[PDB]
């Protein structure tokens, strides 16, 4: 069973995740996979240029993740 | 860094956002009733959220030093940083984005039941293997592994896994059906949760085996009766019982 322990929302710029916060604290608080987030994230995001990604982590009880991107917020393309 | 807190959700906040990251925001984290942006250093804003200086901790050590050793004897699960210096039977698994780090009750209950009942040469079907750790586990135990899965995101995952292991497990997308062509095997590994275990009890005596051994996992404690129910009805006959906190494994022979 995967068991949910976390849904993370964050808002990153396009191939901008770093380990440091937010990515860092905030997957770090559930046990996940900080470097492995920033990696696929960077590659997922790599052709969006400067585009501001929103980004829901979810992550389970045995610290493994999965992550859905978000299309840019109304505002920003607005 | 510095973070600007504000009051509100992300979808709360929206119209404001772009004006943190044209202040030079890298990150919004959205936080219980707070978004926090972040900054490398703090600028005139007109918004009238707080500024606090966190620091540069480093997250990456610190994650490696608070994830240890999986143990569930005979085995322990590491992962790729880790060492381990007793004579438990190592599988290397990389946290990543799959389930099956070892780092859960049914994944350990799974792997112990293995070492009850796998002997050397038999065929394994794990069914739902995420991260292949029990297919892996199967192979070091002499055993003939097939790992399927329905999610095709993980097997790439698992392929990945049992390169680090050494072993050679078949991994394939699909469920039962796809593994039948395969089968029939001499034991069953499946953590999944109780209402398919019981769908696909008729199946699972169809994937094993007489002799065979089916090992039911991902099953809270309060829904087993269903399975107990389930796996009569199909015709097993009830081997043992274990669990952890609230999850069980119930062990069945064909
Ligand atoms: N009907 C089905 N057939 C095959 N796999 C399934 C399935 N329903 C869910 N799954 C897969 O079953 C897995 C359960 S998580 C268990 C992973 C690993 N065997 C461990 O013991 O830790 C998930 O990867 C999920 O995608
Ligand atoms: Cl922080």
């Amino acid at each position: 069973m995967k068991k949910v322990v976390a849904v993370v929302k964050l808002q990153l710029p396009a191939g901008a995740a770093t380990p440091a916060p937010p990515v860092g604290p905030a997957l770090g608080q559930h046990g996940a996979n900080i470097m492995e987030f920033v990696k696929a994230f960077n590659a997922a995001t790599a052709n969006m240029g400067d585009a501001i990604v929103p980004v829901e982590i979810t992550i389970y009880a045995d610290r493994s993740f999965t992550f859905v991107t978000k299309t840019p917020p109304a505002s920003y393309l607005i | 860094m510095w973070v600007y807190r504000l009051k509100g959700t992300l979808e709360a906040l929206d119209p404001i956002l772009p004006g943190l990251f044209d202040g030079g925001a890298r990150g919004l984290w959205e936080r219980e009733g707070e978004v926090w942006a972040f900054f490398p250093a703090p600028v005139d804003l007109p918004y009238e959220g707080v500024w606090e200086e966190v620091g540069d901790e480093d997250w990456l050590e610190a994650w490696r030093r608070d994830l240890k050793p999986a143990l569930a004897p005979p085995f322990v699960v590491l992962a790729p940083w880790h060492t381990w210096e007793g004579a438990e039977i190592p599988l290397v698994i990389e946290p990543g984005m799959a389930f099956g780090t070892g780092h859960h009750e049914t994944t350990r209950l799974a792997l112990k039941a293995l070492a009850r009942h796998l002997r050397p040469g038999d065929k394994v079907l794990d069914l739902g293997t995420g991260s292949g750790v029990l297919a892996i586990a199967a192979e070091k135990l002499g055993g003939k592994a097939l790992g399927v899965d329905i999610d095709p995101m993980v097997l790439p995952q698992a392929e990945a896994n049992a390169k680090r292991n050494g072993v050679r497990p078949r991994f394939l997308e699909g469920s039962l059906e796809a593994a039948l062509p395969f089968g029939p095997f001499d034991l069953l590994v499946a953590n999944l949760y109780a209402e398919l275990h019981a769908a696909l009890a008729p199946r699972y005596r169809e994937a094993l085996v007489p002799g065979g051994r089916a090992l039911l996992t991902g099953i809270l404690k309060d829904r087993a009766p269903l399975v107990r129910e389930a796996m009569a009805g199909a015709g097993f006959r009830p081997l043992e019982e274990a669990a952890e906190g609230e999850w069980v494994l119930l062990a069945y022979g064909r």
